RNA sequence: CUCAUGUUGCCAGCACGUUAUGGUGGGGACUCGUGAGAGACUGCCGGGGUCAACUCGGAGGAAGGUGGGGAUGACGUCAAGUCAUCAUGCCCCUUAUGUCCAGGGCUUCACACAUGCUACAAUGGCCGGUACAAAGGGCUGCGAUGCCGUGAGGUGGAGCGAAUCCUUUCAAAGCCGGUCUCAGUUCGGAUCGGGGUCUGCAACUCGACCCCGUGAAGUCGGAGUCGCUAGUAAUCGCAGAUCAGCAACGCU
């Protein structure tokens, strides 16, 4: 058949689950064939850091950005859905590639 | 079927106990072929040994994560949980040595102004 | 080292002056502040000059001074001891 | 072990005529002629250079090596002599506990 | 560190903006290969007549707040002490104190 | 250990035989954590035994540590100016230890160009009767006669 | 045996052996006994008077040896000394030339660890 | 540990490529990556115990008696440190202690102190052959295969904002075969003389790297001291923030 590939991109996992699930909503709303938010991993952007001015390097602290990805392949791309699903509105903490 | 797990210190093993004879294949070889380490080869026979049933129950294997030993340790661990579900009866005689527990043993973080684990520099007085 | 390829470093300013300077084939003290320039065996007619941080030093050249920095016959450091 | 007696002279930011040497060496020597045990000195001149001192102006630090334990002798005056004939007064007073310590 | 430091680095990018674009790589881009005019060429001593500020060795990842020319972290393009202070404050997405 | 102690650890038995004295002494000459190797040495050495006394070499290895395995030993305690000596029965864990410490690292310093002979065959000489090993243990065993006299503190 | 300068040993593989003259290191060594065609799992006590003439006609065309390499190192240093370049001036205070560390270390040019 | 969750990764049950191979369909079964919850609560046993706590040996368990390690600094002192990360009260420069410029330095050494590593060898030096980890980095950049170079290196770019692709289908100890046969030594690598590579406009003070020759001190360390109670110590190597390239053997 055809596909249409989503790789959703955030840091908080509960909105990532929220828009994945608003976004398998979505496809289901035409009935067009939907997936599901597969588990795969999530990078780990990690800098650790000195706390204090102009010594005391045995002193440090770490700090870790994550990312939370998702995939989600849709089947059964009906262009009515297509151009449907290009118009989704979410908030601002998660960004998608469209691919 | 017939499937249980082992994994020891990121060394996971797949099993497959099979009632033939004590056949070993572990990823298109054998015992004979890899692990050249006798304490090694001691750890993986030692369920059999245990239960006296040495060449009587067949085991294929598939081998990933860690080193020898860490597998080693996975692999006997799977054989034994193995073996319970050829029959948990003779499980709490096996606790009598206790050859059926996870190692809750792993590597440790590495911390900050020391120069490993718990290694830590010379604190020096002049 | 300074790699092949690339060829030497001669630089533009006394690379400009001594090409003048020949083709006046006059020769005399000329001063530079270049210790990063490389040399040519066609500087065994003119003398040169570099500055050190302090003052300029004069140095006279011979044949076997080829493939090397000015900088390299300028004392850049004095330690004369304790 | 008597000329191997480890000087360490030191300033950070003080004006340094020569006699600050010739003061401390000698006031060094002072305690060497009793106690042989006796590695480094570690000698320090330090100086706050505040606006209304608090009458501490000059301040020093002594740290001396030993066989185990080590001495630790601060002192703080307004010039040269007041801190330094101090210290070495506690440094004696170290020492004498460690020396009557030893026996 | 000082504005006319700061200034000056930001002189340096748009020097290195404008030249390093076509100007400063073209000499590269014939002088790599083994055909080049080096042999009679000039492009070595003509890059000797353009600006030692056309390199960029002179360049520097200052944070664009303070300017500490030292201790900077290009994804968070930043000095550590700012790095700390804003992830203290909690200003940036998803980061946190970790363990493991 | 103000609280007290913890168990000692369960120990591993030798693969090949099953007398775990093997393992302790494996462990005991175990150096950069290279047991394996360690371990193949031991095999050669006692492979060199068997071959060379027509025994089992744990039998002579049980003789050699019945040789040297002291009984009394030392214990030392500043007291009053002149720092004593002093008389203790040593239980047979440290007993083994020790022998096992003295046997290994008197082989260490031996010269027959090879760690393979200098091991066999200073185990060979603490067995019959001969080594530095059983030297150092007359060593003490004298010391201990010695310093008889200061038992009486019963520490 | 006798050679070009250096008295050779006897219980030395050849690779080895040769490895004792100044301008013969073990990868020259090597070198020279591939193309000479001798097994190097031999002694010296075992070598032929022919193939150590051949070897030495060999080296001696193509290979400078003791006498012309230390020859050739005096000529290099009186030479960066007389025309007083860096590297000359510092062989004149024996300190290490390189671009190295001079304060602490390089003891082994600045003699035995002799106290002040 | 129960359920789901099926690729960019597994791949037992099946059919198809066969030189490199999960490589392709096909099963989400075991793994599994990511999330939710039960599991340790002296939970129950019986003897001790102001009968209270507090314990002593048990079952069961993956873990059991604050599972382990992490994060976390009571009020304050040391007038602790930073007016040079930053902020700033007061004093001063202003034709200059500001400021724009190229050169030089912060790497000077008859020495001292401190931190570490590389060694003083046969558990070791050398060639060759065989298998595995975790783990992250990436776009005006990571760079594959082919071939040429001794080898660093190289036109070139496949594929790649990356569970795929560069990351050999990711290693070193180790194993198998043989030599070296205990000695300033096939140990050790300083140090220098030359032959050279890459980046940078520029390798002299002053960069890293391969190759040739070079072959020094060092034959287990003094009075005392330092760190370590388990996946710890000791050892092997990897990866990387910063960074064009580097002293990074540091740091994480």
């Amino acid at each position: 058949g055809q596909k249409i590939r989503i790789r959703l991109k955030a840091y908080d996992h509960e909105a990532i689950d929220a828009s994945a699930r608003k976004i398998v909503e979505t496809v289901t709303r035409t009935g067009a064939s939907v997936v599901g938010p597969v588990p795969l991993p999530t990078e780990k952007n990690v800098y650790c850091v000195i706390r204090s001015p102009h010594k005391y390097k045995d002193s440090r602290e770490h700090f870790e950005m994550r990312t939370h990805k998702r995939l989600i392949d849709i089947l059964d791309p009906t262009p009515k859905t297509v151009d449907a699903l290009m118009r989704i509105d979410l908030p601002a903490s998660v960004d998608v590639n469209i691919q | 079927p017939i499937q249980t797990v082992g994994r020891r210190k990121e060394a996971v093993v797949r099993v497959r106990l099979v009632p033939g004879t004590g056949q070993f294949n572990l990823d298109g070889r054998t015992l004979e072929n890899y692990f050249p380490n006798k304490v090694h080869q001691q750890l993986i026979k030692a369920p059999l040994v245990t239960v006296d049933r040495v060449d009587q129950f067949d085991i294929y294997a598939h081998l990933d994560g860690g080193g020898p030993s860490g597998q080693a340790g996975a692999l006997r661990l799977a054989i034994a949980r193995a073996l319970i579900l050829v029959q948990p009866e003779d499980r709490p005689a096996l606790k009598k040595a206790g050859f059926l527990t996870r190692d809750p043993r792993a590597i440790e973080r590495k911390k900050y102004g020391l120069k490993k684990a718990r290694k830590a520099p010379q604190y020096s007085k002049r | 080292p300074r790699s092949l390829k690339k060829g030497p470093f001669v630089d533009d300013h006394l690379l400009k002056k001594v090409d003048v300077q020949n083709e006046k084939n006059t020769k005399q003290v000329i001063k530079t502040w270049s210790r990063r320039s490389t040399i040519i065996p066609d500087f065994i007619g003119h003398t040169f000059a570099v500055h050190d941080g302090r003052k300029h030093v004069p140095v006279f050249v011979t044949e076997a001074m080829v493939g090397h920095k000015l900088g390299e016959f300028a004392p850049t450091r004095t330690f004369k001891g304790h | 072990e008597r000329p191997h007696a480890e000087v360490v002279v030191k300033g950070r930011n003080v004006e340094v005529p020569d006699h600050f040497r010739t003061y401390v060496s000698e006031k060094l020597s002072r305690l060497e002629r009793f106690d042989k045990t006796i590695y480094l000195f570690d000698v320090e001149l330090d100086h706050e250079r505040n606006r209304r001192q608090r009458k501490n102006c000059q301040h020093v630090e002594i740290t001396a090596r030993g066989r185990g334990p080590v001495v630790r002798g601060e002192a703080c005056a307004d010039s040269f002599y007041t801190a330094f004939e101090s210290a070495v007064q506690k440094l004696e007073g170290r020492l004498r506990r460690a020396k009557d310590r030893r026996k | 560190a000082k504005k006319s430091k700061i200034v000056k680095n930001e002189q340096r990018r748009e020097l290195v903006q404008r030249y390093a674009e076509r100007r400063a790589e073209l000499k590269r881009t014939i002088r790599d290969p083994a055909s080049s005019p080096e042999r009679r060429a000039a492009a070595v001593s003509a890059l000797q007549r353009l600006p030692r500020d056309s390199s960029p060795v002179r360049l520097r990842n200052r944070d664009v707040v303070d300017g500490r020319p030292r201790g900077h972290l290009r994804k968070f393009g930043l000095s550590r002490v700012r790095v700390r202070e804003m992830a203290h404050r909690g200003e940036l997405p998803g980061v946190r104190k970790a363990s493991w | 250990p103000r609280k007290g102690p913890a168990p000692k650890r369960p120990l591993v038995n030798d693969p090949v035989y099953g007398s775990q004295l093997v393992t302790q002494l494996v462990n005991k000459v175990l150096l950069e954590g290279k047991k394996s190797l360690a371990e193949r040495i031991v095999y050669g050495a006692l492979e060199q035994a068997r071959e060379k006394t027509g025994t089992d070499p744990v039998v002579t290895l049980k003789r050699a540590l019945d040789n040297v395995k002291p009984a009394l030993e030392v214990r030392s305690r500043r007291v009053g100016g002149a720092t004593y000596q002093v008389p203790v029965e040593v239980r047979p864990d440290r007993s083994t230890t020790l022998a096992l410490r003295w046997l290994v690292n008197f082989s260490r310093q031996r010269r027959e160009k090879t760690m393979v002979e200098r091991l066999a065959n200073e185990i060979l000489d603490a067995s019959n009767g001969l080594g530095a090993s059983v030297k150092r243990r007359e060593d003490t065993h004298k010391m201990a006669e010695a310093n008889r006299a200061f038992a009486h503190y019963r520490w | 045996a006798r050679l070009v300068g250096v008295d050779l040993p006897r219980d030395k593989r050849m690779e080895i052996a040769l490895t004792y003259i100044y301008g013969i290191g073990r990868t020259r060594s090597n070198e020279i006994l591939a193309a000479t065609g001798i097994d190097k799992n031999m002694r010296t006590k075992d070598l032929t008077d022919d193939q150590v003439t051949v070897l030495r006609d060999y080296i001696e065309g193509n290979l400078k040896v003791e006498g012309d390499l230390r020859r050739e190192v005096q000529a290099d240093i009186r030479r960066k000394i007389e025309i007083g370049c860096y590297q000359g001036l510092r062989h004149r205070r024996g300190l290490p030339v390189r671009g190295q560390r001079t304060k602490t270390n390089a003891r082994t040019r600045k003699g035995p660890k002799r106290t002040i």
